[PDB]
RNA sequence: AUUGACGGGGGCCCGCACAAGCGGUGGAGCAUGUGGUUUAAUUCGAUGCAACGCGAAGAACCUUACCUGGUCUUGACAUCCACGGAAGUUUUCAGAGAUGAGAAUGUGCCUUCGGGAACCGUGAGACAGGUGCUGCAUGGCUGUCGUCAGCUCGUGUUGUGAAAUGUUGGGUUAAGUCCCGCAACGAGCGCAACCCUUAUCCUUUGUUGCCAGCGGUCCGGCCGGGAACUCAAAGGAGACUGCCAGUGAUAAACUGGAGGAAGGUGGGGAUGACGUCAAGUCAUCAUGGCCCUUACGACCAGGGCUACACACGUGCUACAAUGGCGCAUACAAAGAGAAGCGACCUCGCGAGAGCAAGCGGACCUCAUAAAGUGCGUCGUAGUCCGGAUUGGAGUCUGCAACUCGACUCCAUGAAGUCGGAAUCGCUAGUAAUCGUGGAUCAGAAUGCCACGGUGAAUACGUUCCCGGGCCUUGUACACACCGCC
């Protein structure tokens, strides 16, 4: 299994900025989550089906 | 208010005569919850307004109210930035309310010694179109210009 | 027999005993006129008997404690209304319509932290 | 916003008091101070013995202390050796005849104080804060908590800027008064200062 | 087996979640009718079925190969 | 005649304690338990360490109070009532 | 003021100094911190240097001062006007 | 509170207890309607000479946990802050949040 | 009419009229009239010249008017000459009885003096 | 192009936000906090809303952190070590006291007569000590938007992607409240409910509370009694849009009606989502780092925190006749009390004093409710309004009321005749007004927290002002319009 990059993305809210993480994995899969570990899992899950 | 669901509270009739009109009048005269004080003023004033009229206390009260009750008054409305003074019809409850308020306000700044006498004199003057209460009604009518 | 009713208003509670008679009213071992100075108080007490037309058909023995002059007058009215309904249950509809059967549950609202009173807030600059 | 103490708001609804004695004003303050010194002593002495809660009762001219413990064997000791030491010190502190009773905490992973103490112990051993928090949550939900929240606040990982992090699983309905919310706290004294831990464990209504 | 009212977007692509409403209907009057007017003809299906306006249902069927 | 006043911070606790007494003594005619007025002692505290004067907590201790009177009491009664054991957190007070 | 039933207050240390000063003859100033002590008749003619927080202010005792406290004659605050 | 400030209070409580009977004896003479003016005067001068810290009015109630000299509650012997902390942990018997 | 070298009001009740005298308040006024044997609610106009003589004798038992002003002047002068704290407060025209001066003190200081 | 935020863009809504009202503040005197100035010191902190009767629920000494001066150096507060002392207790002198120096009396307890420790020195030196600094290193606790109705996640699906959907829409609600539709299906935290209190009833128990009917009286529930009633406090019952009609989408719900003590969240409280402001607090406490150590630590007396050309905030008392004064006389609730509450009686004009019951309280005490009502008087005056200020004389607490207490008596009798621009609170047992209690506390409230009494006016409405919610739209904003330029 092959993670390629991890990007930190941001959306702005009333309070400030919600930072979140993206994970690109071929085994392709593009995951999104609040944490890096969760993002990679979602990516790897998607890369199996796709 | 915005939700505008305001009903009205059960006014008890005045104990002596049995008028809700006069009960409201006592409430408008009353200060600091001292209803017993206000009742004695109103009834003292009415007794004098009877012996200086030759009629029932409430008949003479009615005559005074007749001459003070407004029919029309102005209301401010924001249209264009510069705020107009717009005449509208006064509904009959507000007519009685303003008249009583004006009579009480008139009587309070009169120069007689007791409030009972000040009030009797205001109602006497009102019942023949003279004092400051009827001047307020006339002033309101002058302003009432859309 | 005696017909009984408890009445309450603000912090007053009244005990009202009614028997066939001719318009005696005793409140705390005193006449109505002696006990209550105010006409409003006396009117309030007599309102139920005036409504049902039994002012000089009934003797009232009353005791009352707590609250003030208006509280106690209101408590007595409620008590008389209940005693009447024990005497004659047909009177309920008329007494209900007059608003005498309701226990007025308005009480003093508590003082609250940061307020001068129950609702009066300190002045803001 | 600030939140009401979950234990405090449920006292008498679904949570018992940890001190159950009667006193008039005369003895009230003195009893609170003796209770304070008893709990201070026992918390010091039984730091390694997984103490969740110390219930104090004062029947007559006496003190009865119940220690809720996940490791009862070492509190009690060797045919009641360690417990007899504690009793004699508790009687000295309290100034009345003492009785120490021992209640076992089965399922220490569902005990908010022990979970909080477990996390703060790990943080003082320089364990990564996220891993301590996640394991606590996972353990509680495995043994049948209807929910758990864990919060850690301070200089996490020795960061200069302090921050709060929290994780929840399941239900933690704090506004529901009949909810059995077990709540407790702990402090990790690290080389970069204090890290506070808060644990909420929900175990069902009533 | 049949879906004869509204096809719920994710009926089969999100089968795992719609199964929890199957379990919910099975255990259990208005929450009933709302489920028996929807998931009442997939309650014994047990998994991804054999074969089947319904652009959504066809699209889900193509994703899985049903 | 033995007046027994019970006090407790918990009404469930005191009602159990009185039930233990009256049971023991009714095996002597007792009177009660009489529920005397609960004392509500109240405390208002500032909850901030500094300033914020309008932020307070209000706390209460309720002291529940019962009276039981034991009449024509026997040697068994004075004994049975002392070999009795009430729960902790219930203050008991006898008067002869 | 102090109840008449209790008599006038004087610090014992000051009383003993004054009594010794009076019997010895005309003294240097008596140094005291007892601002709260009442001035008695036997103090008339003595200088009592009374503390004001930072220095002992000389107070030559007269008959009119009798019954006052010593601190009345040694002001503790310094004020000479704003905007000087 | 500083350790010294807590130590000052311990000294005050000790001295007050040591001299309680003596102080009451002297104040009884000074309050006595029928005492000699010599006896009252001697008693006034004697009461001065005892340590000032033997007067109970010199004691400031302090929180028994922190030594805080403000916000004290006599019932609990604690400051407002420590009362709250103990109250919420269920350590003050009977005490709960009040509403009415 | 004339008591203590001042004109007392003739229309007023005796108890109120005597309080025109400096040194006579309500308590002393009532005591004067009790001693003189005159009712409080009698007007000064209604009293006989013998009754005004009795009031003059009763008023002569107190320090009033010019004698009292002299006593009060001398008491303040004593303090100011003593150089006591109260004396210094009198000289400076500030409150003498421990009142705050950061604010208020307007009775002693008078109207505000703009900076 | 996306998510926000913002718009003197649009649509729809809400809140004493405005309007309608009632009473205030702003003027006066005083109380109190703050700024400033002053000072030896006027200890430190809180600063737009969200600091300014705030931390402080109570600074004469103490408290006390500050100043002046006098003093101590392993030490006021711990542990360890060694040696010599039982510890205590009575007292004298010098000293402002800290403290220094003497006198005198104790000599126990455990005790394998090996002893040790309860407790005192004194001598080391590891240490103690710090209300010293950093709240922008932190924990904990708190304010705030706001009790506003929001804030999210999993999985699915959509988009290259930031992200979106769900959460929007049609209705409806106090409410993302509920219904219906819908590429979403579900879920979590919030809403609501569960908790406390108040309004009605029932059961149980019946003294210290109760007195309807008896019997008796000293006419006082006072006494025998009674267990009815008030009440006490445990347990129950009761309200659900449940019933009826109309309306509505065959919905949710809405409008009205019945019954009912109560009606649509019945009234009030507790309860404060994700987050925001490097918001507040290193002086409650705790704590990283830094810093001081014969001093930034410690002890003492006296002073200061109470200063006063002045400015601001929060209050109290007024300016009177709906009132003042005098006499007479009704009706509360809630609470506190043993180094405490203190009756009766006697003394005092009074604050109080003396004597001395009762009460750890439904029993005794605080403890007079006041406004009210009746009668009388004053007669519109700077007054019989107001009660500041000052003189004199006292009382009490307290080692001690000079700086700097509260209260009393006699005397004094200021400003003030309803307050400019502006501005605040309140929608009902509310506002307004009237007393009552409590915490802190030796003493020291006009503050704070709580309790009853009397008891209003007004709301057409949502155009406008302030804060906020939802949808949509433009943006060169993202330190987010207090922006960018
Ligand atoms: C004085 N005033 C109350 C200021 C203010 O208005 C603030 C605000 N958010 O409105 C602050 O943050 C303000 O209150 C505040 O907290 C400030 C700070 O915390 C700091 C700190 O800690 C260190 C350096 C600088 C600052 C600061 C400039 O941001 C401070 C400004 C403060
Ligand atoms: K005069
Ligand atoms: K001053
Ligand atoms: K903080
Ligand atoms: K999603
Ligand atoms: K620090
Ligand atoms: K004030
Ligand atoms: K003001
Ligand atoms: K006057
Ligand atoms: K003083
Ligand atoms: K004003
Ligand atoms: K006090
Ligand atoms: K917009
Ligand atoms: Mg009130
Ligand atoms: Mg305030
Ligand atoms: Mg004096
Ligand atoms: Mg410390
Ligand atoms: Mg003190
Ligand atoms: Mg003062
Ligand atoms: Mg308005
Ligand atoms: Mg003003
Ligand atoms: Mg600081
Ligand atoms: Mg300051
Ligand atoms: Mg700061
Ligand atoms: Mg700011
Ligand atoms: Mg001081
Ligand atoms: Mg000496
Ligand atoms: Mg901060
Ligand atoms: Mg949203
Ligand atoms: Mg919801
Ligand atoms: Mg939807
Ligand atoms: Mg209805
Ligand atoms: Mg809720
Ligand atoms: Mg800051
Ligand atoms: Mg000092
Ligand atoms: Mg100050
Ligand atoms: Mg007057
Ligand atoms: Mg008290
Ligand atoms: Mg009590
Ligand atoms: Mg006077
Ligand atoms: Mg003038
Ligand atoms: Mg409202
Ligand atoms: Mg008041
Ligand atoms: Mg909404």
């Amino acid at each position: 299994e092959k993670l390629i990059a991890v990007n930190r993305v941001s959306k702005t809210v009333k309070g400030g900025r919600i930072f979140s993480f993206t994970a690109l994995t071929v085994v392709f899969g593009y995951g999104k989550a609040r944490e890096v570990p969760a993002a990679i899992q979602k990516a790897m899950e998607k890369a199996r089906r796709n | 208010p915005r939700r505008r669901v305001i009903g009205q509270r059960k006014i008890l009739p005045d104990p002596k005569f049995g008028s809700e009109l006069l009960a409201k009048f006592v409430n408008i005269l009353m200060v600091d919850g001292k209803k017993s004080t206000a009742e004695s003023i109103v009834y003292s004033a009415l007794e004098t307004l009877a012996q200086r009229s030759g009629k029932s206390e409430l008949e003479a009260f009615e005559v005074a109210l007749e001459n003070v009750r407004p029919t029309v008054e102005v209301k401010s409305r924001r249209v264009g930035g510069s705020t107009y003074q717009v005449p509208v019809e006064v509904r009959p409850v507000r007519r009685n309310a303003l008249a009583m308020r004006w009579i009480v306000e008139a009587a309070r700044k009169r120069g007689d010694k007791s409030m009972a006498l000040r009030l009797a004199n205001e109602l006497s003057d009102a019942a023949e179109n003279k004092g400051t209460a009827v001047k307020k009604r006339e002033d309101v009518h002058r302003m009432a210009n859309f | 027999n005696q017909y009984y009713g408890t009445g309450r208003r603000k912090s007053s509670a009244a005990r009202v005993f009614i028997k066939p008679g001719n318009g005696k009213i005793v409140i705390n071992q005193r006449s109505l006129e002696q006990y209550f100075g105010r006409e409003t108080a006396r009117m309030v007490v007599r309102q139920p008997l005036e409504l049902v037309d039994m002012v000089e058909k009934l003797d009232l023995y009353i005791t009352v404690k707590g609250g003030g002059i208006s509280g106690q007058a209101g408590a007595i009215r409620h008590g008389i209304t209940r005693a009447l309904m024990e005497y004659d249950e047909s009177l309920r509809s008329e007494l209900r319509k007059a608003g005498f059967v309701t226990r007025d549950a308005r009480q003093v609202e508590r003082k609250k932290v940061g307020l001068r009173k129950a609702r009066r807030r300190p002045q803001f600059s | 916003g600030q939140k009401v103490h979950p234990n405090g708001i449920r006292l008498g609804i679904v949570k018992p008091w940890n001190s159950t004695w009667f006193a008039n004003t005369k003895e009230f303050a003195d009893n609170l101070d003796s209770d304070f010194k008893v709990r201070q002593y026992l918390t010091k002495e039984l730091a390694k013995a997984s103490v969740s809660r110390i219930v104090i009762e004062r029947p007559a001219k006496s003190i009865r202390v119940t220690i809720h413990t996940a490791r009862p064997g070492i509190v009690i000791g060797k045919k009641g050796e360690d417990v007899e030491k504690l009793r004699k010190v508790v009687a000295d502190i309290a100034g009345v005849p003492a009785q120490i009773n021992i209640a076992e905490v089965r399922k220490p992973e569902l005990d908010a104080k022990l979970v909080a103490d477990s996390i703060t112990s790990q943080l003082e051993r320089r364990v990564m804060f996220r891993r301590a928090m996640k394991r606590a949550v996972q353990n509680a939900m495995r043994l049948g908590a209807k929910g758990i929240k864990v919060e850690v606040s301070g200089r996490l990982g020795g960061a200069e800027i302090a921050r709060t992090e929290w994780y929840r699983e399941g239900r933690v309905p704090l506004h529901t008064l009949r909810a059995d919310i077990d709540y407790n706290t702990s402090e990790a004294h690290t080389t970069y200062g204090v890290i506070g831990v808060k644990v909420w464990i929900f175990k069902g209504e009533i | 087996f049949f879906v004869n009212h509204r096809w719920l977007g994710g009926m089969l692509t999100n089968w795992k979640t719609v199964r929890q409403s199957i379990k919910r209907l099975k255990d259990l009057t208005r929450e009933l009718e709302k489920l028996e007017n929807s998931l009442g003809g997939i309650k014994d299906m047990g998994g991804l079925p054999d074969a089947l306006h319904e652009h959504i249902a066809i699209k889900e069927a193509n994703n899985l190969g049903i | 005649r033995i007046r027994i006043r019970l006090k407790a911070f918990d009404h469930r606790l005191i009602d159990q304690a009185t039930a233990e007494i009256v049971e023991t003594a009714k095996r002597a005619q007792v009177r009660g338990p009489i529920p005397l007025p609960t004392r509500k002692e109240r405390f208002t505290v500032l909850i901030s360490p500094h300033v914020n004067k309008d932020a307070r907590d209000q706390y209460e201790i309720r002291t529940h109070l019962r009276l039981v009177d034991i009449v024509e009491p026997t040697e068994k009664t004075v004994d049975a009532l002392m070999r009795l054991d009430l729960a902790a957190g219930v203050d008991v007070q006898i008067s002869l | 003021p102090r109840s008449l039933k209790k008599g006038p207050f004087i610090d014992l240390h000051l009383l003993k100094k004054v009594e010794k000063a009076v019997e010895s003859g005309d003294k240097k100033p008596l140094r005291t911190w007892s601002r709260r002590s009442t001035i008695f008749p036997n103090m008339i003619g003595l200088t009592i240097a009374v503390h004001n927080g930072r220095q002992h202010v000389p107070v030559f005792v007269t008959d009119e001062m009798v019954g006052h406290k010593l601190g009345e004659f040694a002001p503790t605050r310094t004020y000479r006007g704003h905007a000087a | 509170a500083k350790q010294s400030m807590k130590a000052r209070e311990v000294k005050r409580v000790a001295l007050a207890d040591k001299y309680f009977a003596k102080r009451a004896e002297l104040k009884a003479i000074i309050s006595d309607v029928n005492a000699s003016d010599e006896d009252r005067w001697n008693a006034v001068l004697k009461l001065q000479t005892l340590p000032r810290d033997s007067s109970p009015s010199r004691q400031r109630n302090r929180c028994r946990q922190t030594g805080r000299p403000h916000g004290f509650l006599r019932k609990f012997g604690l400051s407002r802050i420590k009362v709250r902390e103990a109250a919420m942990r269920g350590e003050i018997p009977g005490l709960k949040k009040a509403s009415w | 009419a004339r008591i203590a070298g001042i004109n007392i009001p003739d229309h007023k009740h005796a108890v109120i009229a005597l309080t025109s005298i400096y040194g006579v308040g309500k308590t002393r006024s009532k005591a004067i009239l009790a001693a003189a044997g005159i009712a409080e609610d009698v007007k000064i106009s209604e009293l006989s010249e013998g009754q005004i003589d009795t009031l003059r004798d009763e008023v002569a038992k107190f320090v009033v008017e010019g004698d009292l002003r002299r006593e009060i002047s001398m008491s303040i002068k004593r303090l100011m000459d003593l150089g006591c704290y109260r004396g210094l407060r009198h000289r400076r025209g500030l409150p003498v009885r421990g009142q705050r001066t950061k604010t208020n003190a307007r009775t002693r200081k008078g109207p505000r003096k703009p900076i």
